Parts: structure tokens; C-alpha cells; sequence
């Protein structure tokens, strides 16, 4: 019985994100020389150039953390990261401009990826 | 990957079963379902979600679905629930609540709630967010008086006055199509809705009804200027006709009439009747009998709110100078003692409880409060769930029964009174964006952010020199949505539909948003939500013991309360 | 710390009242607004303390007596208003008379 | 006769070859030429020259070559020169640099600055008058911030914002065009003048050009909102066709790309950088090396401003706090180390001195101060001065070089910059009246008098109910420029060519003086005046040295700066 | 004395911390608003008195202590920010929590 | 109360020299505002003591010395203006170089 005052009293359990869909783990490598952090949210295939890894298993997902984090990649760094699928449409429009439409095409964005020098086209 | 629920709440505000303390008070809600979907919560930031490409749709236009605002991760507290859901404002009104984001790559969005390049981000996880509350006996005597009105989270005043002239400091009225348009263009300059009444006396129509046609929004009836059975009747006649509300200030003297004649010459029709308990004034000493009526839209003023061990040397003395009463005169004594009553006070605790009194509201610088409705409802509520417990119909262990009830008293139910109800008052689509944010730590006690009209007008920052907008001192202070001319689209001035039809803001130059006073005429009691009994009450002429359903209800003061020292620097 | 406007407000005249009880250490008769922002602020510190309304109802009365103050002072002041935050909310104390 | 050159100087102000403290820094300007003839100045006072049939013409009207406001022998600190004049306004505007006066008796008078019946004066004789300060990163926050910049000496703030929004807490941005629309008409009353940036993020164009047609005059590319490629691209796409400028806070975390990714995106296409530094934001560690490019328009935040002991804890600290950054969570720690870096902060003292980062700005509210977008570029100045001495290009022992390459900084480059500069940012004829006096002893630190449209908004004066202005309190205060109507006339809204010619201000009811934003997209480094070089900066990844035409930039931090403590109540 | 608006502002947190202090020496126990004040006012002070940032970083968290103010305050409070003029310009000193 | 404009401000100077005076028995040399906040509150309590124009024109140049103050502060201090109710009404004080 101390107040805090608008103190929470959370309920047992735990909450589990992304529930349902798809996970994949991959390993990825920051091959530059500068840290690279990346969000929650972002298309993954479409992440900095430098970082090498499988592009075609970035296609249609984003990474499986709580949503508003980050990875971090120090340079030279290799880890794995465990992706989850995207939702809704399953469209994505800029960012690196090589979707510009569903995540379906997956040729597409991996022939732009490997034009403009995506590194891990395979 | 499963996040366990302290760190969720943490991150992203508290979900399904989670519950919080309203302040210091004993009081918790309980979050009652939750529109997200976990794992595309919506935040903003550095790395966050609502980005473009991401959270954030970098195709359509403003017109296409797109919001003007987004309020993250907010915790409601309404009359229609407590919950959690993002909430989407447009043109100045709340158009979505759900799930905001971007349909591209998210499951679960609300399709009207899209983020887009037009859209403004609040982050609300960790707050608590109501309506703006509706003050509904605001007496307009210094101008001062608005920023502690918004301080505490109110955004509507309903009254009258003309600054402080004697009139004013005793009523809230602004008598006649002059002061009533000379108060229409001050309004012009508060940052704050506003609706205005008229005097509601008279024996002939025209001079009454003149001031609906000439913007008045309502009327009120107030024993200073004669609450007899003919102004009564007009009154109510012309609000029939003119589709307002009245307020009424009956006679407490009982010149003219008990109690039982004010119900006669009102006869059926609908009223708000004003500090129903009555120190605040009317019928000594059973004006409070007004409350089981199913014509009496029935509030309380705050002075009274809760009964404390200072509650009646405060009013006492309070009236008796005020009033010029002299202690060494007896009819003066007598007149007091009639109408400061521990017997009604202590009930009136107990009314609001049980859902019989159905609204709060300040009687602002003439004898109660203007920052202190939100406040000391809560207050109210605390001791109540404090002598008599949870009430029957709780949950889980939580408040949210009481929580709906007690919101209800100073949001939605003053908007039903006053027919207002369709642009103000709640948390739904379709309504006007007024919008309250809280810390839970100082809810009800010191609003964190009151929105107007989908912007900032009020809010508790710090240093404006400073790098931040944290540091000290931090204060309320008044934000862009008070400046220039977004005043002017940021509030509504609420009006009669005849001045309206009239072009009365055109003829006066009115560049506010123009509400309409309407449905006022054919409701009741039984429409002020979780607030709707009806009942017998007596009080008894000699002891003035109060009975309902013939049991009698008697509570003691208390001597401390929350939400009070622990807060405030004076 | 989340200052309202009346809490800006009130720090004024606990400053005034610091004014003039320095004024009156030195020796001076007190004036009109001086005499008033003592007896304010000792309403409003009281309240701090958790005196009763009526507790600050009487000592109103006694804080200042007619020698502190100047000629006419004791009678231009009918009474002295203020409210403070009790240990059980706001409340309003009335001080009739307080220099007699 | 002749009069001793102190005697001259105590009376009319410093003339040619005078030098005059700059504050108590260690910093003398000096007097380049002077207008005047000896014997003839202009003055104003009992038995003074300015009087009819004498020094005042009684003749002409006020069409006729006659000025409505006279400045008198102001010492003018400009990047065009330092130099002693008289400065004619008339219709808001500086019409003439030169010599005032009357014709009739006078020899060496401007003849378009004839004083006359129609004609204001004020003397600034021992005043530096320096051009109004063009803030160009302002997050719109918190409006007593603009009362801070014009007691500065800052008279044109761009940036965006809605109020204390988490958008507008962390982005220069006020995003769609309801938005936009809404902090319009706020800015009618705000007494400063005002440009608003929109949200430069999108995949579509329309998105994104809605908001310049709505009234933005720029765009701001942010990385909380996600500073992508294709943002960047279709940013500058929609800048390049409506000729507005585009700010950028690149991707710190890189997380689409690296610093040259970011400028492949840009293309070669015009861009001002913000805080190009880096500690405020951009790509880690790298991003100051923007500077270097011909096509980038560099500029700083203040807190950085210059390196001292204690930038580096505060910093650390302010960055940790607001990201809700965990002091045991090693990312975190490694996000902070990554960012405030003593390397790039020492750096950028030199680069400031060197002519290689062209502008200062606050980033007010948002990782700045308002008010010391002024003081902080003088005291950079004056802190290189003392490190590396006098400039190479220094005469007569002055700093007049550095001088003028430092106010170049806060007044024109920014104008430039932001495709304003035919109306604001120098003193120069033709432009717009937005002056700053300053007494020498409280340069760079408190202005004296701030001069809008040819008005006072803003002075440093004494009690109102005094017999004259000058007993205590004095303090900083609003003048009669920015009251009722007339901070209409007095302040400009700069807007898109393409809102201008959509009828916004009219649709709106804007009744600012309504600015043009053009001639952003043909300019580079080389415009920028006295801040023009170009070089290749490499910051060194694994020890972030910054290097310039192969050599170390390393400096040291200092522990007390002028301005400051003397000065200052807290 | 040509006081800006920050200057004009921060008066109120000395005078804040001047009341408080008074409240403390007559045995209350500090509110919320209270103990900020006092922290921030000491803050302040310290950069005037030409203290480092780190200095007071540290001495900010032993000011007041848990028993000095009202059950609940300490945890209120998660920290206390201000900025004042150090030898070396305004900085801002930030204060995790003060009270422990 | 029924504080006038002027009253209200002028309640700030005297906040800022309390503030200044505490600085000062600190240890502190005084900065610009401070010492103009001492001297003019020095000022208007003389006034209000009932002293002369004339005596608080002499007074006005020994209330600070040099060796109160920063360097530079002296010369920055040309003279103090301030207006104060005296006995026989308001009237104006000017202090020419208070600190020499
Ligand atoms: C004074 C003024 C009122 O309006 C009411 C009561 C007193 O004492
Ligand atoms: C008040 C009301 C009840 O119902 C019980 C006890 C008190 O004090
Ligand atoms: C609070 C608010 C901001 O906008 C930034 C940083 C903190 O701590
Ligand atoms: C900084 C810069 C230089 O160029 C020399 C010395 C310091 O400290
Ligand atoms: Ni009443
Ligand atoms: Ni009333
Ligand atoms: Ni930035
Ligand atoms: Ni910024
Ligand atoms: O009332
Ligand atoms: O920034």
C-alpha cells in the first residue's frame, strides 16, 4: 500500500509479435566501414548496399523485433537476424525505389538490386 | 519473440488486462481491449515505424484516406470505454479510432487512418487521453479565468457574464441582445468553446426570445432576478420553441413558491437545474429533491465536492460575506443555516455515486472553481470507493465501472444538457477533436496537452530558450493554436439555430467556428449515460435527513484528500 | 513543476510578503499592501502547514496588531480573502477585520 | 575649428579608422569609411540639426525624397562593409545608405534621404547596426521562443511545426496542407517574420508538391521520417520545379545508405544541410564532410557553438535522455559514441573560420537554443581568434575580415540559402527595414532595439509608468509594431510562387506582407558570401579525425567564453 | 539590468526554492512542485557558482533525499532538467533520478 | 492588494537582488545584472525609508565597489534610474556611476 502515483499494474503474461506469420533466419554482414543500424519496419531487401547477405531472403520481409527497434551492424560485423513477413498489401513503394509495387516481383527488384550494386544478388 | 508485459506497457502503453492508477487516488483502470496489432504498434522517431515506405505510405494524397493528425498508443477513458487505440484526426475532427499506419505492409489499419505525408504524429503511449471537459455554469466575470479552465482540461464553458459587474459575479447571464453580441465578439479572442446564456426573465416572450435570436445559446433562470413562476414558464416556453437549453437558480427564499410550485410551473418540460444540492443556491432546504425527476438534467457545483472536514466553515463564511449577512442579525443566521447543510452535502457524495446527480461543473468565480471540475470529480470518486467500496457492478478488480460513471458527470452529460452533444463531449468518430492528454501521475490534477480543433492549445512545457522543451520552468502555457487567427478555427462559438438562420455571425463579424444548439428539448434523465435514476428523494423538513427509496443516506467528511498536497504549490 | 496559473500568481505575494516583513524589521510602519500580503501569506503558509480553516480564521486576526501598521491602515482592511490547498483541497478563508 | 577624435567619437559615433569592441570579446571592428561630412552630421534634439529650415527640410512633401524613418550615424556591420552612415527607410523599406538631411543648407546629402516633416529619426550614434538574424532551423514549438529570438536580434524564422507535437519536438515540419494551412494563420500573430517547411518525404510527388501549393516555402528532409533515397530524390525533384530550398537531417544510422549513397540520391542538385557536423544528426561519423561540396549549403546548430569543456557532457547527456537511451544497453552506448564525437565538434570551429560551413541557426526547441544563433557565432569568432589568431587577410590590426565573414553566417548566407535574400538578410538598398541596434557593450548578447518593417517591434527599455523609459526594471519587451494590425505590416509570410499564385494568402485571409521563396535551385558553396570554399573533407572511420587538403583539423575545448557570465541572471 | 525572457522566467524557480526552503525548515515534508523547485534552483546556482555539468550531474542526485519529501514524490520525480550560463555559455544539466 | 502594474514589476528587481545578495555572500563577483538589481532595490527600500532624493544620490555610489564586481562591470555601469514612492510621492532617482 505505498502510492506511486499512476503507477502500472501490468497483467501476467506475455506478448507475442508478429504472431502467425512466417520467420526466417538469416546471417548478414556489415562489410563498410561505418555502423549500420536498421528499424523494425524497413522492406529489408532494401537495406544499405554494404551489407552482404542473401537479397532474395530479404524480399517481402522485415526484421522480427518489437516494433520501433533497431539492429545494429558495427562495422565489419557478421550476425544473424531472424526476419518476419510483411502484411497488409504486401506492396512497397520507395525507399531505395526497388519495389515500387508488390513484393511479389521478385526477379524485378533482384535485377534493380543488382544493377545499382546490392550486395548478396545470387 | 514474445516481449513480457512490463516492457510492452513500458514501450508502447499498457494493454488488455493491464490496469493504472488515476493519480494518487485508490482508483485503477483496466484496459478493455486493444485495436492494435502486436508487433505493428505505430511511434515515431529516430529508426522508428511511421517512416516513409514503412509505417508511413509515401503514395496518396491528403485527400486519399491520409491523416491530418495521429495519436499513438492512447489510452481512452470515455463514457463509450476504457481501451486503447490509436486515434486519427481530420479537418479538425476525429475521423478514425483503431489502428493507424500503413496499409502497404501492416495488418490490422483502420482504412481512414492512413499515415501519410500529411500527417502530424502525437505519441499518447503512456498517457491517458478523454474528452475536453463541457463546464456548464461558467459565470464570465475575468478573462484570466480560461487558462485555468484549460489547465485542468476543460475545453467548453457554457454561461454567461459581462466581466465583473454584479450581475455577472451573482449570475450567468448575459442580459440582452447588446451585452449578448458585445460577449459574441470578446469570445472572438478566448481560446476556448464557448456558448452564452441569456437572462431567462420576464413575463411577455419578446424580450426573452430576443436573445436566442440574437446569439444566445441558452438561457438561465436565477432567483437574483426573480425565479418566479412567470419567468419559469416563459422561460421554458421559449426554449421549447427555440430548441436550448435552461438552467435554473430557484428560489431559495421561497418567496413565490416551494420547491413542489417550481415543479408545477415548469410542468413536465425539460431543465438543467444548477447545485441541485443547493448550497450553491434554491428551495431551502429540499431543492435537491430536484434530482429524481425525469425532467431534471440534475449537476452539482465543485465547492461542495467531496465533503470534507473544511467544507461547511468555508461555505458558511463564504455566504455570509457575500451576502452582507451579519452574524448578530438572526433571520441572517437562520437564512445560513437553512442553506449550508451537512445533512444534503454529505448526500449529495452519495447521489453522484449511485448515478442520481449526472453532472459536475465549476459556478466559476461565483461560488465554486474554474480549474477544479475535472479535479475534484475524481476526488469524489475516490472517497466514495473509499467508504463504500467497489461498486457491485466492478470487474477485476478495477474501477472502470465507477471510472465511466464519473467521467460521464463533466463530458458527455453536460454536452447532452446542452445540446451539444453532436460536435463535443466524447472520444468518437465524427466529433470535434478536443482531446486531453495525461500523465497518469497527474490526472485529473494538471492536463499534460489539450488539443482544440486537432491542434495544440495548452500545454504544460518548460524553457522556451532552451535547447529542449523539458527543462525548467516547466508550465502551462498557452501553444499555436491560441495564436493569431487559428484562434478562429481552433474553437467553436455554440449558437441558437434561429441567430444562425439570421446570419447573426456575419452581422457581427464572427470568425469562429459556428456550432449549432440543437435536440435539447425532448430528452431526459434517462439519457445522461450511466447516470439515468430516477427515485423519490425526500428530505426531511426539520432534521433535513435525506432518504431514498426510504433509506437514509448519511456519510461522513474526510480530512485528507488525493490529487491535492501532494500537487499543488499553494 | 507543472505551475498553473494561479500557483504563478500566488508566488507574488509570498514575495511581497518577504518585502515587507523586511520593511518592517528595519522599524517601518507597514502600508496598505504590505499589511496584506503578510496576512495573506500567512493564510496560504498555513494552509501548507494543515491548519483547519478555522484555526486560520482566528489567528488571521492576530498577526499583525494597529501599532505595526500606519494611520487608517487597521480601517481601509474589512477583511483579507485567500485560498490555499488544505491537506483536503482548496479552500476559501475569510480573515473580518484582521487588525483591529 | 577641429574637435579631438574622442571627443568626436563620444558624440557622433566612431568614424574612419576608429575601432570599437566587440562586446568583451577580443574581437575590434573598425570604421571602414564614413559618409558624413565633417561639420554637417545629422542629429536629433533641443538646438539640435534637425529642426526646420535647418537640418530638417520644410519644404517637401513626403513623395518628394522624403524619408519617413532617418537612422542616424549607425556604425553598420554587414558582409558588405563596416562602415559609419545614415540609413533612410520609407514604406518599410531602406532606401537609402548614405547621408540624410536638407539640401537647402547642407552640403554631401543622399538625395533621396532628405529629412522632412513626414520623417521619424532615430539616433544610433554609438550603436552597431547590424541586418535582422534569418533563422533557418526553427521547430515552431512553443511560441514565447519567438520573444527569445528577438531579443537576440533574430527577425525571420524558417523551420515548421505545429506546437509540442513528437513531430514537430524532433522535425522542422509541418506536414500537409491542412497543416500548413493552420500554422499560416497562426503566424499572423506571431511578430517575427515566418517561413514554414513542409514534410520532404514521399514515393509520389503529389503528396509531397501539395504542400508547397498549399503555402510551404521549402521542404525538410528528416531521417525520423525516413531520410530514404527516394525522399531525397523526389523532395529535390518537386524543389528543382517550385523553386524552393530543401533542408536535410541525413540517416545517422545509415541504414539505407551511407553518406555517398545519400549525395548520389542528391544528384548534384541544390541542398542546405543541417548541422552539418553532425552532432544534431546525419550520417555517423562521416556527415560533416557534406561541407566540402559545391552543390550543398552547409550550416550549423548552435550547441555546438564553439567546443568548450562541458559540450561533450551535455551532449552525451541530451542525447541519451531524449532517445530514451539505456545507459547498460551497448548499442545505445555505441549509437551515443558513434554521434557526439570531440573530433567533428573541434573540427567544425575550424571549418567555421575557414569559410567551409556558411551558415549558423538554432535548431530551436529541438537540439538548440533561440535565442543564441547571434551570441554563439561571435563567440566562435572570437574563440579562433584567440587559437589561431588574426586571419591572414587582416589590416590594421582589425578583425574586420573575420568580422564579416562571421555575420555573413546568421544574416545573408541563410537568406541565400532559403531564396529570400532580395528582401531580407543584409542592409543594403532595397531591402526589407529588419534592423538591429546594438550598444557595443551588450553586442551579440542583448539587442538594444529590433526594427521591423521599419517599425520597433522589440527594445530593451525601462518602467512603463516612469517619467522616462530608462529607469529599472529594464528588460526585453514587445513595442508598438507588434500590436493590433500592425504586425501585419511589420512581418512578411515568405511562401511558394505557386501558393502566391493560387490565391492562398487571399483564400486564407492573410493580411502579412506576403513574401516570394525564388532563386534557390541555380546557386552553390560559391554564393555564399565570404563562406564560399570548397575542399575534400575525410573523417577517418576508425578515429573520426577530420582532415582538409591532407591536414589534421584538431583543436582544443575552452573553459569560460566571453558573452556569458557577465551577462546573464542564470 | 536588460533581462531577457528566460531570465524574466527563471526568477519564479529561485523564488519557487526560496518558498520550499522555508517549507522545509519548518519540518514539512516537500510536495512534488516543491523538491523540483529546489533541485533546479540548485542547479542553477551551481553553474553560477562555475561548477562543471558533471559536477552537478552527480550533486543533483543528493540534494533531497526520500524522507525530505511526501510518499510517492521520489518516484514522481525521473529527473529534473535546467539550463543556466556556465563560465563557458548555457548548458543543460540533466538529473536522472534525483531522489532516491 | 490592488497591485498596479508598476508594482508588479517592480517586485522583480527586488526578487533579483535577493538573489544577488545571496550570490554575493557566497563569495561570487557580481555580474551586470546583478549588480544593477542591488543597486536599484538599495534604491527604492531608501525610498521607501523615507530618505531623500539627495541622500540616495550619494548613498546610491558606496552600496558596491569594484571589488564586488567582474572587470568591466563598473565601466559598463554608467548609471542607475529608478523611480520609488517617497513620502511625498513618486519620484526619480538617477545614480551616476555607482561603482567607481
Ligand atoms: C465578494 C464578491 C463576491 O462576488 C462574492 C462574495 C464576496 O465576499
Ligand atoms: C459515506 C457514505 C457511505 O455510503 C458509507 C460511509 C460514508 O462515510
Ligand atoms: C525531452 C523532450 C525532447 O523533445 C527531447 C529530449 C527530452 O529529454
Ligand atoms: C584550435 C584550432 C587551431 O587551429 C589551433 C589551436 C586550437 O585550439
Ligand atoms: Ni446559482
Ligand atoms: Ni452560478
Ligand atoms: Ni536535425
Ligand atoms: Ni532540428
Ligand atoms: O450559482
Ligand atoms: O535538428
Amino acid at each position: 500500500n505505498y502510492i506511486v502515483p499512476g503507477e502500472y499494474r501490468v497483467a501476467e503474461g506475455e506478448i507475442e509479435i508478429n504472431a502467425g506469420r512466417e520467420k526466417t533466419t538469416i546471417r548478414v554482414s556489415n562489410t563498410g566501414d561505418r555502423p549500420i543500424q536498421v528499424g523494425s519496419h524497413i522492406h529489408f531487401v532494401e537495406v544499405n548496399k554494404e551489407l552482404l547477405f542473401d537479397r532474395a531472403e530479404g524480399i517481402g520481409r522485415r526484421l522480427n523485433i518489437p516494433s520501433g527497434t533497431a539492429a545494429r551492424f558495427e562495422p565489419g560485423e557478421e550476425m544473424e537476424v531472424e526476419l518476419t513477413e510483411l502484411g497488409g498489401n504486401r506492396e512497397v513503394f520507395g525507399i531505395s525505389d526497388l519495389t515500387n509495387g508488390s513484393v511479389d516481383n521478385k526477379e524485378l527488384i533482384l535485377q534493380r538490386a543488382k544493377e545499382l550494386g546490392y550486395k548478396g544478388v545470387e | 519473440m514474445k516481449i513480457n508485459r512490463q516492457q510492452y506497457a513500458e514501450s508502447y502503453g499498457p494493454t488488455v488486462g493491464d490496469q493504472v492508477r488515476l493519480a494518487d487516488t485508490d482508483l485503477w483502470i483496466e484496459v478493455e481491449k486493444d485495436y492494435t496489432t502486436y508487433g505493428d504498434e505505430a511511434n515515431f522517431g529516430g529508426g522508428k515505424v511511421l517512416r516513409e515506405g514503412m509505417g508511413e505510405n509515401g503514395t496518396y494524397t491528403r485527400t486519399e484516406n491520409v491523416l491530418d493528425l495521429l495519436l499513438t498508443n492512447a489510452l481512452i477513458l470515455d463514457y463509450t470505454g476504457i481501451y486503447k487505440a490509436d486515434i486519427g484526426v481530420k479537418d479538425g475532427y476525429i475521423v478514425g479510432i483503431g489502428k493507424g499506419g500503413n496499409p502497404d505492409i501492416m495488418d490490422g489499419v483502420t482504412p481512414n487512418m492512413i499515415v501519410g505525408t500529411a500527417t502530424e504524429v502525437i505519441a499518447a503511449e503512456g498517457k491517458i487521453v478523454t474528452a475536453g471537459g463541457i463546464d456548464t455554469h461558467v459565470h464570465f466575470i475575468n478573462p484570466d479565468q480560461v487558462d485555468v479552465a484549460l489547465a485542468n482540461g476543460i475545453t467548453t464553458l457554457f454561461g454567461g457574464g459581462t466581466g465583473p459587474a454584479e450581475g455577472s459575479k451573482a449570475t450567468t447571464v448575459t442580459p440582452g441582445p447588446w451585452n449578448i453580441e458585445k460577449m459574441l465578439k470578446s469570445t472572438e479572442g478566448l481560446p476556448i468553446n464557448v456558448g452564452i446564456l441569456g437572462k431567462g426573465h420576464g413575463s411577455s416572450i419578446a424580450p426573452i426570445m430576443e436573445q436566442i435570436d440574437a446569439g444566445a445559446a441558452g438561457l438561465k433562470i436565477h432567483e437574483d432576478w426573480g425565479a418566479t413562476p412567470a419567468s419559469i414558464d416563459r422561460s421554458l416556453t421559449v426554449a421549447d420553441e427555440a430548441d436550448v437549453q435552461v438552467a435554473i437558480h430557484s428560489d431559495t427564499l421561497n418567496e413565490a413558491g416551494f420547491l413542489e410550485d417550481t415543479l408545477r410551473a415548469i410542468n413536465g418540460r425539460v431543465i438543467h437545474s444548477f447545485h441541485v444540492e443547493g448550497a450553491g443556491g434554491g428551495h431551502a432546504p429540499d431543492i435537491m429533491a430536484m434530482a429524481g425527476h425525469p425532467n431534471v438534467l440534475p449537476s452539482s457545483t465543485n465547492p461542495t465536492r467531496p465533503f470534507t472536514v473544511n467544507t461547511i466553515d468555508e461555505h458558511l463564511d463564504m455566504l455570509m460575506v457575500c451576502h452582507h449577512l451579519k452574524q448578530n442579525i438572526p433571520e441572517d443566521v437562520a437564512f445560513a443555516d437553512s442553506r449550508i447543510r451537512p445533512e444534503t452535502i454529505a448526500a449529495e457524495d452519495i447521489l453522484h455515486d449511485l448515478g442520481i446527480i449526472s453532472m459536475m461543473s465549476t459556478d466559476a468565480l461565483a461560488m465554486g472553481r474554474a480549474g477544479e471540475m475535472v479535479l475534484r470529480t475524481w476526488q469524489t470518486a475516490d472517497k466514495m470507493k473509499k467508504q463504500r467500496g467497489p461498486l457491485a457492478e466492478e470487474k477485476n478488480g478495477s474501477d472502470n465501472f465507477r471510472a465511466k460513471r464519473y467521467v460521464s458527470k463533466y463530458t458527455i452529460n453536460p454536452a447532452i444538457a446542452q445540446g451539444i452533444a453532436h460536435e463535443v463531449g466524447s472520444i468518437e468518430e465524427g466529433k470535434f477533436a478536443d482531446l486531453v492528454l495525461w500523465e497518469p501521475k497527474f490526472f485529473g490534477v494538471k492536463a499534460d496537452r489539450v488539443i482544440k480543433g486537432g491542434i495544440i492549445a495548452y500545454a504544460q512545457i518548460g524553457d522556451p530558450s532552451a535547447s529542449i522543451p523539458t527543462p525548467q520552468p516547466v508550465m502551462g502555457r498557452r501553444m499555436y493554436g491560441t495564436v493569431g487567427d487559428l484562434i478562429h478555427d481552433t474553437n467553436i462559438t455554440f449558437m441558437s439555430k434561429s441567430s444562425i438562420q439570421q446570419g447573426v455571425p456575419a452581422k457581427l463579424g464572427l470568425k469562429r467556428r459556428i456550432g449549432t444548439v440543437k435536440n435539447c428539448r425532448n430528452i431526459g434523465k434517462k439519457d445522461m449515460k450511466w447516470n439515468d435514476v430516477t427515485t423519490d428523494i425526500d428530505i426531511n423538513p426539520e432534521t433535513y435527513e435525506v432518504k431514498v427509496d426510504g433509506e437514509v443516506l448519511t456519510c461522513e467528511p474526510v480530512k485528507e484528500l488525493p490529487m491535492a498536497q501532494r500537487y499543488f504549490l499553494f | 513543476m507543472h505551475l498553473n496559473p494561479a500557483e504563478k500568481e500566488k508566488l507574488q505575494i509570498f514575495l511581497a510578503s518577504e518585502l515587507a516583513l523586511k520593511r518592517k524589521a528595519r522599524g517601518l510602519k507597514l502600508n496598505y499592501p504590505e499589511a496584506v500580503a503578510i496576512i495573506t501569506s500567512f493564510i496560504m503558509e498555513g494552509a501548507r502547514d494543515g491548519k483547519t480553516v478555522a484555526m486560520l480564521m482566528e489567528e488571521g486576526k492576530h498577526v499583525l496588531t494597529r501599532d505595526d501598521v500606519m494611520e487608517g491602515v487597521p480601517e481601509m482592511i474589512d477583511d483579507i480573502q485567500a485560498e490555499a490547498t488544505f491537506p483536503d483541497g482548496t479552500k476559501l478563508v475569510t480573515v473580518h477585520n484582521p487588525i483591529s
